[PDB]
């Protein structure tokens, strides 16, 4: 640690956080694939809440949902904002993101590519699952504190 | 839980497509030229923590294989003290020491997770 | 290769072998194991169809479940229901004589099969078996202090073999594939139902599934370690 | 009251019943005896009839020796060790000769003790007039009069399939093989693979096998079609014998995709190469596939099950449902005795004896037979 | 001394028994796995920290009665072969046998020895032995014990050529 921070227990948690390597993988309970052609109304009666909350202060049918542990997310220095966001500037401008807010009793995303969808829509999961770096540097797997 | 189906005449596999004038999901044969609708909207499921394997190899026979252990507890239902337990069938690496139960006389499964997340068990 | 693996239990002796070079490549049989010497499989592969084994050729998988399938020297003959019924009959006819000493059999109850060896080059050793048909008490040794005397009988006249107490199923030969199926007992009397200090500390006999009990502990030994004294009061190498 | 428990101290008695009998050389001497009496019986009758001179029982005569200056006499392992004489017995064939537009042949070394040797009778006091001590387990041969011992060949168990993971660094990920093998008539050891192609997170996890004399791998789904399997499902009911299991299957969907390019055995056959090819396959199936089982014609669906039941076993694998195979578990490793082993070379030598006869005919256009080939053969 | 076997034989015995609960802990899933590690890898770490804990107070126990007469406690004091290890494994407990840095594996499915029930990870069957050089092995005892010996034997010829190589 820099010189005047050595005893901070909770430095050392900052450092470990900014340092070890997650996934999105690691946080991850399940991903699936749905066929949802109306972007106004889920097929899933679930995200009705997260659909018309989109609009407070182009897309494809077929719907890339995933659903995130809630405790995967609140051990690593995790919210569904920074998730989302990070998921969401790695595909920029074709691919849209989508994500219930902390407060919802169910952690989730739900993409959409921007005529063969299925099979984007799984290169996809892969590249989010394995490639996605949330939060951490490359190679750094694991990370202990030692006094 | 995404089963799929087979195309009827040549017993092949089906393959979703989309009925952009309906907003329908439809399954089509691309052997010959079936086509059908879809059961679920659900077309791929991954699961990254499975839970299927837990239970397994629990068979009818099952309190008849010696080398399984056995603790006298009572099933939820048959209060029955006849149990042959043992650890999940997963062989991963982040699998849990949890138990697994058999009752012996009513057949039914229970584990000692106090944490139950299952309804099937499976 | 060359690590003393968990297996090699009761056939390969734990301790003798070359040290360095071919150490662990070399090994020595234990006094009490032999060696599988090949049989006719084709009288067996009859016998199951004629006890269910519904041929594979029409296994309808989704209209049969909870069949088991059937295996003969690794190959995969077909299908059936309640093994459980078929593989009593084999067991005696293997303690009968009728089936050969030689020829293992294991059923992986959950794993749903039933497989049969004949292969040559078998590994395996003798068990008493405990098979608990009684009334009088619960599971014990077929083999009786009787057995015994009417074999230090013909030790004196120096009429009841070893082969004898192998036809009146008093003991079997398991390999190493069919003990993966077993619960074997150490002793028989303290493992089938104040303490002097100067002795060893022992576990328990938490078993009432026991079907095979070792002859005696000392037989994993090969001709070498089987001339040390007290090797279990001897370090490891 | 002889129907009482017994103690651990009565065990013993058990086992002197048990080396009484068997001695501690059992496995030596029995390994031996069956080659003799039956699998030597077995060897000589295989691809012996030529095309019509056919070979019938077989004859072990007692240790002999062929001398100059002298007649036929019978040899003891004692004289043998002694002038460094091979400690053999006399091998005689009995051939018939038909014709289509009883006789001697090599000596066979014998084991010290098994049922030819003279001593596997003689008692006490005539071992010690035959200047062989009555401790002698004798389970060697006799050989230039140096007494040499079979090593028992430690070899894994053939004809049984196992799984197996393999390295980070591979384009394959999961394995299973099998050591297929004929017990008994050539017994060829042509290997079997099912590869999975690709790791955990790669775009579509491929499954292809190895099959012998073919320069490629061939996806499962070609293969079964080649079996005249041709529909998914039909094929899909060979591997996934559970139709809730929608994880197996959801990984077999990558395999359904490769065989899109072939609807019919007759395609199915061919891909791997017409009429030469297809024809070339089918053998191939038939003959050098999954030989053990069967190598006959109507077994093809015998074959399909099984090459099911291999990627099932595969896949259990790669769902983390079941356990990489253990290598080094001893079940699954056999141990080639004396016997065994002189029967692998008793074949190729006797291959050679019929492949010279023949020899001997075709230039005969118009006793004949070298019984050095088999006693040389033996002794070197 | 005789107060000494028992003051040990119960150094083991609740040795055992924290080996006992955090078991039922774990098959109760109340076990929190530490940083990294698996709640299996965790269990494992805490369960031979355990008995080599319990081992080593064993031996300061035997250690300690050994008189200024002991020949063997001599030949320590004075620096001429003899160490703890030697003492405690020969007078007190021999120790955990182990293997790969682990405790002896399943070879067996789901299991040690043919003796044992599946999904056994007490100390008895993975490989812990309990008593001493001079108490005797148990059978169980005798083949791990032989399993790590052997690995000790294996390395130390490789341990012997490596360094050989290295060396020229
Ligand atoms: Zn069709
Ligand atoms: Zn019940």
């Amino acid at each position: 640690l820099e010189p005047g921070h050595a005893a901070d227990q909770e430095q050392a948690k900052l450092i470990r956080s900014a340092i070890e390597h997650t996934t999105l993988k690691s946080v991850t309970i399940a991903s699936e694939i749905y066929y949802d052609p109306d972007p106004r109304s889920t097929v899933i009666p679930e995200d009705e809440e997260i659909i018309q909350l989109h609009f407070s202060l182009q897309q494809s049918p077929w719907l890339l949902r995933l659903e995130l542990d809630r405790a995967a997310m609140n051990d690593k220095d995790l919210t569904m904002g920074q998730v989302g966001e990070r998921i969401k500037q790695t595909f920029k401008n074709d691919l849209f993101v989508i994500w219930s807010e902390d407060n919802d009793e169910k952690l989730i995303i739900r993409c959409r590519v921007v005529a063969e969808e299925d099979h984007m829509l799984k290169k996809i999961e892969n590249t989010m699952l394995e490639n996605i770096t949330l939060r951490g540097v490359e190679n750094i797997e694991r990370v202990v504190m030692m006094k | 839980m995404t089963t799929f189906r087979f195309c009827r005449d040549c017993n092949n596999m089906l393959y979703p497509r989309e009925d952009k004038e309906n907003n329908r999901l439809l399954f089509e044969c691309r052997t010959c030229s079936y086509v059908e609708e879809a059961g679920s909207p659900l077309v791929y499921r991954h699961e990254l923590i499975t839970n299927i394997g837990e239970t397994a190899g629990v068979v009818q026979d099952i309190g008849s294989d010696p080398t399984l252990p056995r603790s006298d507890r009572e099933c939820p239902k048959c209060h029955s003290r006849e149990n042959v337990f043992f650890q999940s069938q997963q062989r991963r690496k982040d699998t849990s020491m949890v138990l697994f139960f058999v009752c012996l006389s009513c057949s039914h499964i229970f584990t000692s997770d106090q944490k139950n997340k299952r309804t099937q068990f499976s | 290769p060359r690590q003393l693996h968990n297996t090699h239990w009761g056939l390969v002796c734990p301790a003798e072998t070359p040290e360095g070079q071919a150490c662990g490549l070399v090994k020595n049989l234990s006094l009490m194991s032999c060696i599988s010497v090949g049989t006719d499989p084709m009288p067996i592969i009859t016998f199951l169809s004629e006890w269910g084994m519904e041929p594979l050729e029409d296994y309808v998988p989704h209209q049969s479940p909870d069949a088991t399938r059937v295996f003969v020297n690794g190959v995969w003959h077909g299908v059936h229901r309640n093994p459980a019924r078929l593989m009593e009959t084999l067991r005696t006819l293997r303690r009968k004589g009728d089936i050969n000493p030689e020829v293992s059999m294991i059923r992986d109850i959950r794993e749903k099969e039933l497989k049969i060896f004949t292969d040559a080059g078998r590994v395996y050793r003798p068990l008493f078996i405990v098979e608990d048909d009684e009334s009088l008490g619960h599971k014990e040794l077929k083999v009786r202090k009787g057995h015994i005397a009417k074999l230090m009988a013909t030790e004196y006249q120096d009429e009841y073999t070893w082969s004898s107490l192998l036809n009146e199923g008093l003991v079997e030969y398991i390999d190493a594939e069919e003990e993966e199926s077993i619960l074997i007992a150490m002793q028989p009397e303290d493992l089938e139902p104040d303490v002097d200090p100067a002795k060893r500390i022992r576990v328990s006999h938490h078993a009432t599934t026991f079907t095979h009990c070792e002859i005696h502990p000392s037989m994993i030994l090969g001709v070498a370690a089987s001339i040390i004294p007290f090797p279990d009061h001897n370090q490891s190498p | 009251d002889e129907s009482a428990p017994i103690t651990a101290e009565d065990s013993w008695a058990v086992i002197s019943a048990f080396f009484r009998e068997k001695g501690l050389v059992s496995q030596q001497l029995d390994s031996f005896n069956q080659f003799v009496d039956y699998t030597l019986q077995d060897i000589i009758c295989e691809d012996s009839t030529l095309i019509e001179i056919s070979f019938g029982k077989i004859y072990v005569t007692k240790p002999m020796v062929n001398e100059s200056d002298g007649v036929t006499h019978a040899l003891y392992p004692q004289e043998a060790r002694l002038r460094n004489l091979t400690y053999s017995s006399g091998l005689f064939v009995d051939v018939k000769k038909r014709t289509y537009e009883k006789v001697f042949i090599g000596r066979l070394p014998i084991m010290l003790r098994s049922k030819n040797c003279y001593l596997s009778e003689a008692t006490e006091s005539d071992l010690y007039k035959l200047k062989e001590c009555p401790f002698d387990m004798g389970g060697y041969f006799i050989i230039n009069g140096s007494e040499k011992v079979l090593i028992a060949q430690e070899r894994s168990a053939g004809n049984i399939v196992q799984v197996f993971k393999k390295a980070a660094p591979s384009p394959i990920s999961h394995v299973a093989e099998i050591r297929s093998a004929l017990e008994k008539g050539s017994r060829f050891i042509s290997t079997l693979q099912v590869k999975l192609y690709g790791r955990e997170g790669s775009s579509a996890r491929t499954i292809k096998a190895t099959l012998p004399y073919i320069k490629q791998d061939i996806p499962i789904v070609i293969i079964f079609r080649a079996l005249g399997i041709i529909p998914d499902g039909e094929i899909l009911e060979h591997i996934c014998y559970d139709v809730n299991d929608w994880q197996m299957l959801e990984m077999l969907k990558p395999c359904v995709e490769d065989g899109f390019v072939i609807q019919d055995r007759e395609t199915a056959l061919d891909f791997i190469g017409k009429e030469k090819r297809i024809q070339y396959a089918k053998d191939i199936l038939q003959k050098e596939f999954l030989p053990h089982i069967t190598q006959l014609e109507g077994f093809e669906s015998r074959k399909a099950f099984f090459l099911g039941y291999m990627i099932n076993r595969l896949l259990l694998c790669a769902l983390d449902r079941k356990d990489q195979d253990d290598r080094d578990h001893f079940g699954k490793k056999r141990l080639d005795l004396a016997g065994p082993l002189l029967a692998q070379l008793f074949k190729t030598l006797f291959k050679k004896l019929t492949k010279d006869i023949f020899r001997y005919m075709q230039r005969t256009v118009e006793l004949a037979i070298n019984a050095k080939t088999i006693t040389s053969g033996l002794k070197y | 001394d005789g107060p000494t076997m028992r003051e040990i034989t119960e150094t083991i015995a609740e040795a055992k028994k924290k080996v006992l609960d955090v078991t039922k802990e774990a098959q109760a899933n109340l076990l929190t796995a530490k940083h990294g590690m698996t709640l299996r890898e965790s269990f494992e770490d805490n369960v031979v920290r355990f008995l080599n804990e319990a081992r080593d107070k064993a031996g300061r126990l035997a250690e300690v009665n050994l008189k200024d007469l002991n020949n063997v406690k001599q030949m320590v004091m004075a620096g001429s072969k003899g160490s703890f290890i030697n003492i405690a494994q020969m007078s007190a407990c021999v120790g955990q046998q182990s293997v790969e840095g682990k405790r002896i594996a399943f070879g067996f499915v789901d299991r040690t020895l043919p003796h044992f029930s599946k999904d056994d990870y007490s100390p008895e069957s993975k490989g812990f032995v309990e008593n001493s050089y001079l108490r005797g092995l148990t059978p169980q005892e005798f083949f791990f014990h032989a399993m790590g010996g052997r690995e000790g034997l294996i390395d130390t010829a490789v341990k012997t050529a490596e360094t050989g190589y290295i060396q020229r």
